[PDB]
């Protein structure tokens, strides 16, 4: 099969800016005279969109500040003035022999400055810790680039395996990111214990921060 | 209707579209479309092991029907060459040794015009001629 | 113009088969293939099969390995995938795509979400994030609900019944090992409404025709 | 055990530029952000810039974007700071910091001792 290689695999760029997107095939897409290499637009909770087709042909109600290029097996996207409509991920796919394939996806996202997070912690309820079981959330809220690492402690002994975590999509105002972290222990375990902590390493903060609470 | 146009039942007028491939054995073929627009172009290209006979490039005519031959991939195993199935046709039938014998029948409304059975004769060569699936208009 | 219409979302046991329907409208169903495309969440887009509506021929992704099967109906312009012997890698959303005189797709279904998972049908139990001096800064407090241990996917959660939308923040499900779901949302308000209004969070889990109301006060 | 070392400090008038450079020893950088942090006398350390791997980005604090640029040559294990339309508020010792964590969640496990831009209009004529 024909594997299809996006890169970057995730930009930012600044509104009104110059954004490039590559598309590399492993195998030739070009034959009869034309690239069968299509380019496609998604946003989250709806279908891809396409954009360009044949290489470098724009689909009637495409904004020109569309516009693709390539020959062969590397393939070009380029959004000459960046817009805050055109934050989504990017595929390509070739339609020159079955099975069809795309690329792994270009995620494109808006520029901004860094913004260390806010950090917060919440105690399990009281209703939820009589069922059984204890839920400690902590909450990076309204932060920039996205890559951040959060650690539990408990009692200061670090924790491994009892957590998970979720990231919002760039934010519609201010294009930040905002990250939960869910400790999860059993009622019995959590009542052993007196201090629950998340420690954030983020590229804005010159050391780690730790939020806290006492039992 | 004007000329790469046919109308709905007697006399909208909708474009006319050249049937795409049922099967294209031992080969693939480009843009794979369920039908084809007047003036687009399907391009044919084989598996290794294989010839390809007939036109490799073929375009769609305003009347529905593509230009060139028949493009099959042949192995050359055959006693007869692989006699290919034409635009718009099914067939059954896949030995193509002596005595050995194929079937052609048309899809939708297009008409037979043919040979709707051959047969591999002796001296290498199918019987009959070769079934084409032409439009109901034009 | 062109309407690809898709049917609604499955959940299927491992080992069992899906059968997703696409009506077409607004061009002559006959004038081109209907494909199938699936998208696991936060992954790839990858191409199942096609089939041709004048010859109910088709063409299949070898990675399927037989067990997807496309069919049509003409008389109602409608296109079929039946997935059989289901994994749970198969849960993904499934579209039919249509392409264009290119070979492009240039038409799309809404998307099926079909889960796969030997989890059954169940609705959350949802759980205060009480506001606290841990969780303020200057004058504003984040608050909010964990909802927990249903499935599947999708919750939808609301605040003082969709009167409440600046600064909230509702995160992307995660998948417990119990193969149950949990997320949490989040609201930032002034500190000093906290004493005076009210903070709900409205739930409503579809699948398991479920709703629930918490409201969300300091202890 | 990477040993970062900055250069480039001095006196700048109001308004002037300067270039730092920071010097690694002891590791390639090229798969790693580095990053620039300033700290000023009663003051705490405050982020400038990151230069990503290239290709990655470089991305810049409030305070300085528009005026400051991040800069690489991996093939010198050297990253650049460029400072322009300088201000007496900026003036600090200026640190780099490798970024440990290839995925780039500022795990600052090396340190350079840092280099001081004093931005005052006193020995200047
Ligand atoms: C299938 O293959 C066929 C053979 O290669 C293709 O036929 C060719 O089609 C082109 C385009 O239709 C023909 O060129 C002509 O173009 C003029 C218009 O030219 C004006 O615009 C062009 C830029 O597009 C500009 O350069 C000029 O200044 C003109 O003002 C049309 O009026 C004609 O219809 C004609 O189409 C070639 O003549 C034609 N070649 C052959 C050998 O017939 C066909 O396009 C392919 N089909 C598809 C769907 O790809
Ligand atoms: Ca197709
Ligand atoms: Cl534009
Ligand atoms: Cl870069």
């Amino acid at each position: 099969d024909n594997v299809l290689t996006q890169s970057p695999d995730s930009l930012a760029v600044s509104l009104g800016e110059r954004a490039t997107i590559s598309c590399r095939a492993s195998k030739s897409v070009r034959t009869s005279g034309y690239n069968y290499m299509h380019w496609y637009q998604q946003k989250p909770g709806q279908p891809p969109k396409l954009l360009i087709y044949l290489a470098s042909n724009l689909k009637s109600g495409v904004p020109d500040r569309f516009s693709g290029s390539g020959s062969g097996t590397d393939f070009t996207l380029t959004i000459s003035s960046l817009q805050a409509e055109d934050a989504a991920t990017y595929y390509c796919q070739h339609s020159r022999e079955l099975p069809y394939t795309f690329g792994q996806g270009t995620k494109l996202e808006i520029k901004r400055t860094v913004a260390a997070p806010s950090v917060f912690i919440f105690p399990p309820s009281d209703e939820q810790l009589k069922s059984g079981t204890a839920s400690v959330v902590c909450l990076l809220n309204n932060f920039y680039p996205r890559e951040a690492k959060v650690q539990w402690k408990v009692d200061n002994a670090l924790q491994s395996g009892n957590s998970q975590e979720s990231v919002t999509e760039q934010d519609s105002k201010d294009s930040t990111y905002s990250l939960s972290s869910t400790l999860t222990l059993s009622k019995a375990d959590y009542e052993k214990h007196k201090v629950y902590a998340c420690e954030v390493t983020h590229q804005g903060l010159s050391s780690p921060v730790t939020k806290s609470f006492n039992r | 209707c004007p000329q790469g146009l046919y109308p709905s039942p007697a006399s909208v007028c909708k474009p006319v579209r050249c049937p795409a491939p049922v099967s294209f054995e031992n080969g693939i073929y480009t843009p794979r479309l369920g039908s084809y627009p007047v003036g687009g172009n399907v391009s044919f290209e084989c598996e290794d092991g294989f010839i390809l006979r007939g036109s490799p490039v073929r375009q769609c005519r305003p009347n529905g029907m593509w230009d060139g031959e028949t493009a099959v991939c042949d192995n050359g195993a055959g006693h007869c060459p692989n006699p290919g199935i034409s635009l718009g046709a099914v067939r059954t039938g896949f030995r193509f040794g002596h005595g050995d014998k194929v079937r052609y029948r048309c899809s939708s409304n297009l008409v037979l015009t043919g040979s709707s059975e051959r047969e591999c004769q002796g001296n290498g060569v199918w019987s009959g001629t070769e079934p084409i699936c032409r439009q109901p208009y034009s | 113009e062109v309407q690809l219409v898709q049917s609604g979302a499955e959940v299927k046991k491992p080992g069992a088969s899906v059968k997703v329907s696409c009506k077409a409208s607004g061009y002559t169903f006959t004038d081109y293939n209907m494909d199938w495309v699936r998208q696991a969440t936060g992954q790839g887009l990858e191409w199942i099969g096609d089939i041709n509506p004048n010859y109910e021929s088709t063409g299949y992704n070898q990675k399927f390995k037989g067990r997807a099967t496309m069919t049509v109906d003409k008389s109602i312009s409608t296109a079929y995938m039946e997935l059989s012997s289901l994994r749970s890698e198969d849960t993904a959303v499934y579209y039919c795509a249509r392409e264009d005189d290119h070979d492009a797709f240039a038409y799309w279904g809404q998307g099926t979400l079909v889960t796969v998972s030997s989890a059954s049908t169940k609705g959350p139990s949802v759980f205060p994030l009480a506001p606290s001096s841990k969780s303020t800064s200057g004058g504003t407090a984040a608050l909010g609900c964990l909802v927990k241990d249903y499935f599947p996917e999708p919750v939808t959660v609301s605040w003082n019944s969709g009167a409440l939308t600046s600064g909230v923040h509702t995160f992307p499900a995660v998948l417990q090992s119990s193969g149950l779901y949990s997320l949490s949302s989040v609201v930032t308000v002034p500190s000093s409404s906290l004493g005076t209004q009210t903070y709900i969070c409205n739930v409503n889990h579809k699948p398991s025709n479920t709703k629930v109301d918490k409201k969300v006060e300091p202890k | 055990q990477v040993q970062l070392q900055e250069s480039g400090g001095g006196l700048v008038q109001p308004g002037g530029s300067l270039r730092l450079s920071c010097a690694a020893s002891g590791r390639t950088i090229s798969r790693y952000a580095m990053s620039w942090f300033r700290q000023a006398p009663g003051k705490e350390r405050e982020f400038v810039a990151v230069a990503r791997r290239s290709g990655d980005g470089a991305f810049y604090a409030d305070s300085v974007q528009g005026r400051f640029t991040v800069s690489r040559d991996d093939a010198k294990n050297t990253v650049y700071l460029q400072m322009n339309s300088l201000k007496p508020e900026d003036t600090a010792v200026y640190y780099c910091a490798i970024d440990s964590d290839t995925f780039y969640s500022g795990s600052y496990d090396y340190w350079g001792q840092g280099t001081q831009v004093t931005v005052s209009s006193e020995h200047h004529h």
